[PDB]
Parts: structure tokens; C-alpha cells; sequence
């Protein structure tokens, strides 16, 4: 049962560890978004 | 941890399809007869000990298994081109693709983690630094991750 | 044009002979050329 | 302490974050940048109550930790409340030559760099939204209106 | 030892479902800056 | 077995797809047994020639290598369509494609080369022509190279 509970804590641990790189990710590319938004939103005022 | 339950259904197939092209004696493994020729096939026949040593990577046989898993922990930590040409961007505001040397020192030298001065110089002897030391990071991603390239 | 000539007359003579009486064969189920004739088409038509 | 468990953890992330130069400790100078990136709007006096390097300090030699930073913010938040937009209209309607509740842009832009501390073209034309395009007259209801929710 | 990693791996579960949670709460924010984005470009369009 | 650099990638790929469908068992080989089971799949009981044609060649199975170089020596002799477009247009009276057929065989068998009426002809049969006998060269070099249009 140790073992088991200590390969599931692994497990978990590992599914932890690609969940916050996953929250990362998604924050970066949030900033992207955010980036693309200001740039066009800039560009469609000098246009005008 | 288990690396390789990480990477997306794309990069898998293009390893499994890349391996699929290796595995010649389709037996499974990296191994002296196959890789070997195809490089000399493809190639200057590079065939000599330099070859052995990078097939030595793997702990004693080689599996397409352990191939997929010292790949995943080499890929570990790596991101898009457009996701990091997008960090970039965020000080590279204007999107020129021409940021300072001087600019990109200030952000890596002493702001967070610090990189070495061996990383400063590495970042222009092998990455792409220009006239005045404008520095084109939009040809530094495609070369760090091997996209469109 | 002699160089030309003498190096198309050569392949043109192997070519109706060798290994391409078998590749003829199977060209036309290589679907990679079709999509390469319509992206040429369009290409070509965007270009006029 | 009058801040809560929460406020102290995040002020502590706070101090942590806007680094660094090489240490872990805040500069003199910054650290007043600090306060007013946490929303207060105390004038340098209060700084010089404390009156670190009474020269010219380039050097920040007067670094601080946590536990030093933590009574300067208290003494900041427990220094003044702070008036309505009202207050704030009422100096505009005194600058104000038009009688019309707006103001000139190249005249309030000036007059609010030369009047008291002093301030950067660069500081000030992006505190405005409602720019000096083909009228000249500016609603400063939205200048404060915006900036007030800082 | 059991105790130790039944704690750990209940509070490794507490973890994962924050960061699932986060990785919920970021997707819909991106779809914010989207939904955001777009009508702010039309905005713009139909003012210019 | 030197191939991968001596040829356009388009041709490289129309031969790895070609063979993908003839390695019906997927290993990276072709056997006797491949052949048999193709030329079954195209039509009736085998002839031989075809497949004698490659067992003659090989020291038994082919390896996708040598395949690839099998064809590359087949295929040698090829050079690029623009350049020989160019060419052919040194010589055509149109001036847009399309040389006289009595002219390209009088140029076939003056300027040094003395290539037979046969072959010539053979060159029409097979080979383009057109109205007039304006032979379309800009055809030609697009079956020569196999780059299509
Ligand atoms: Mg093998
Ligand atoms: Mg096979």
C-alpha cells in the first residue's frame, strides 16, 4: 500500500508539474493576446 | 517523472514517423547497421566511434521507448515560436525584430535568474546578432524550435 | 544546346524503358502531385 | 499593525517582485516607487521624515529590508485621506478661462508641469485619453475620472 | 510513513484541482480577451 | 548508398510515397513477395521481367536506400526545366515555347550529335507535339524533370 500510495503521489505529483507549466503557457499566451489586442487596437487609431 | 506523457499527438507522430525511417531492420531499436548507413546514405558517412557515443545516451540498449523518453526530457521546458516571439515582443513593442544587445543584456544579466557572460557570448556567436547589435529573434525561435526550419 | 540536347535525348530513351514502366503505374494514386497541380493552378490564376 | 495577514503577504510578495538590481533588499529611492505602485500618493517629505544620505543619493546605500519597509507603508496609509473629483474640478474651473467646464490642452499641460513638482511631457500625455486632436478644449472630467481609479 | 504520504498526496489532490480550477479560470479570461478584442475592433472600424 | 542530396525533395517524396504502397507488409524493405502481391493487385499472374528487373540489381531484399538509389541512377542524365527551357528557347523562331520540329531535328543532327530519324521521331510519338509541328518544349521539360504544372 506504501508503495502503491507512493507511485500514485508520483503520478500526481508529475500531472502537478504539467498543470502549471499548462497555467503558464496559457498566461504567456493570454499576454500574447493582450499584446496583438493593444498593437491592432493602436494601429486602427493612427489610421484613423 | 514520467516524461513522456507530456507532448502533444503531433510531435509524437512526427518522432514515431522520424523512427519509422531509422528502424530499417525493423527490430525496434537504434542500432550499428542502420543509422549508420542511412547517415552515409544522406551524408559525409560520419561511421566512426562519434556515432557509438551518441547511441551510448541510452542506459545499456537503445528502445524506441527510451528514444521517445530522452527526447521528451530534452524537449522538457520548451515552448511555440510565436508563444516566445510573443514574450519578445513585450519589450519589442514597435514588433521590429531588431532588439539592442544592450536591451536584451539588461533583461538577462542581472533581472531574475541570472545567465552567464558564457551565454551572453553564446547568444552571439551562434545566435543571430546584426550590425550596430540589433539582435533578429524572430530567426532565434525558428532555429530553437526547429520550426519552418 | 548540343549539352542539353544530348543529355534530355539520353534520359528521354532510359526513361521509356527502365524502372519507370513500373513507377507509371502507380503515379496517378500520389495524391501529393494533384495537390501540387491545384496550388500551381491557383498560383498561376492569382499571378494573371 | 492595522494591516491584515493577507495585505502583509502581499506586500511582502510585492517588495520581492519589483527587484532587482542584484540583492534582495529595496533601494532608498525605489522603495517610494514601491508605495506608489501600491496605490498611495504621499509626497517626498515623507520619505525625508526618515532622511536617508541627507546629500545627493545616487548610491541607495540606505537599502531596506521587510521589516523596514513594512512601518514606512503604515506610516503612509495612516498620513491623509485623500478628496473627491470635486476638489479636484474646482482648481480646473479656477484655471479655467473659457467658463465652459473645459480647459485648453497646451495651456493645462504646462501649467500642470510648472506648478508644484515638476513632471515630463512623457509623464503627462499619458495620464490624458481625451486628446488635443482638432479641439483644443479638453473635458478634464475624463482625465480625473480615469486617473482617480488608480 | 503512510501518514506522511497520505497527507502529501491530499494535499498534492488540493493542488491539482486549484490548478485545473486556475487552468478553467484562464481559458474562459482568453476567451474574454477575445470576445474583448473583436468587439473592440469593430468599434473601432465603425468610428473610423 | 549516396542519394538524399543528389535530388529535389518533391522527387524524394513521390518515390517514399510510391514505395509506401508497394512495402505492403511496412518494414522499409521490398521483396520478390511485394512485387508479386502488387503486380497481382495491378493486374495478372506475374511476367517476371519486372521483378527479375530489380532481383537481377539487388543481392536480394531492396532496402528503401537502395531503391532510392536505384531510381536516382535511373533518373541521372535529368537537369533542371528552367535551364533547359532556356535552352530551347535560344533556338525556337516563336520565341514562346514552341521550336518547329524540323528545326530541332536538324539542330539534333549538325551540331556535333547525330541522333537517328527513329529516335527523332519517337521523340513526337511519345515525347510532345503540337500544330504546325511546333513542338511544345515547355511540356517536354515538365515529363523530364517531373515537375508539374
Ligand atoms: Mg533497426
Ligand atoms: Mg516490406
Amino acid at each position: 500500500q506504501v508503495e502503491e500510495m507512493k507511485t500514485q503521489l508520483e503520478e500526481l505529483e508529475d500531472e502537478l508539474q504539467a498543470a502549471e507549466d499548462a497555467k503558464l503557457r496559457l498566461e504567456v499566451n493570454m499576454q500574447a493576446m493582450k499584446s496583438q489586442f493593444e498593437r491592432d487596437l493602436q494601429a486602427r487609431d493612427e489610421q484613423n | 517523472s514520467n516524461v513522456f506523457a507530456m507532448f502533444d499527438q503531433s510531435q509524437i507522430q512526427e518522432f514515431k514517423e522520424a523512427f519509422n525511417m531509422i528502424d530499417q531492420n525493423r527490430d525496434g531499436f537504434i542500432d550499428k547497421e542502420d543509422l549508420h548507413d542511412m547517415l552515409a546514405s544522406m551524408g559525409k558517412n560520419p561511421t566512426d566511434e562519434y556515432l557509438e557515443g551518441m547511441m551510448s545516451e541510452a542506459p545499456g540498449p537503445i528502445n524506441f521507448t527510451m528514444f521517445l523518453t530522452m527526447f521528451g526530457e530534452k524537449l522538457n521546458g520548451t515552448d511555440p515560436e510565436d508563444v516566445i516571439r510573443n514574450a519578445f515582443a513585450c519589450f519589442d513593442e514597435e514588433a521590429s525584430g531588431f532588439i539592442h544587445e544592450d536591451h536584451l543584456r539588461e533583461l538577462l544579466t542581472t533581472m531574475g535568474d541570472r545567465f552567464t557572460d558564457e551565454e551572453v557570448d553564446e547568444m552571439y556567436r551562434e545566435a543571430p546578432i546584426d550590425k550596430k547589435g540589433n539582435f533578429n529573434y524572430v530567426e532565434f525561435t525558428r532555429i530553437l524550435k526547429h520550426g519552418a526550419k | 544546346m548540343k549539352v542539353i540536347q544530348r543529355n534530355c535525348a539520353a534520359y528521354l530513351k532510359l526513361r521509356n524503358w527502365q524502372w519507370w514502366r513500373l513507377f507509371t503505374k502507380v503515379k496517378p494514386l500520389l495524391q501529393v502531385t494533384r495537390q501540387e497541380e491545384e496550388m500551381q493552378a491557383k498560383d498561376e490564376e492569382l499571378q494573371r | 499593525c492595522d494591516f491584515s495577514e493577507e495585505q502583509t503577504a502581499e506586500f511582502k510578495e510585492a517588495f520581492q517582485l519589483f527587484d532587482r538590481t542584484g540583492d534582495g533588499k529595496i533601494l532608498y529611492s525605489q522603495c517610494g516607487d514601491v508605495m506608489r505602485a501600491l496605490g498611495q500618493n504621499p509626497t517626498n517629505a515623507e520619505v525625508m521624515k526618515v532622511l536617508g544620505n541627507p546629500k545627493s543619493d545616487e548610491m541607495n546605500l540606505k537599502t531596506l529590508n521587510f521589516e523596514q519597509f513594512l512601518p514606512m507603508m503604515q506610516t503612509i496609509a495612516k498620513n491623509k485621506d485623500q478628496g473627491c473629483f470635486e476638489d479636484y474640478v474646482e482648481g480646473l474651473r479656477v484655471f479655467d478661462k473659457e467658463g465652459n467646464g473645459t480647459v485648453m490642452g497646451a495651456e493645462i499641460r504646462h501649467v500642470l508641469v510648472t506648478l508644484g513638482e515638476k513632471m515630463t511631457e512623457e509623464e503627462v500625455e499619458q495620464l490624458v485619453a481625451g486628446h488635443e486632436d482638432s479641439n483644443g478644449c479638453i473635458n478634464y472630467e475624463e482625465l480625473v475620472r480615469m486617473v482617480l481609479s488608480g
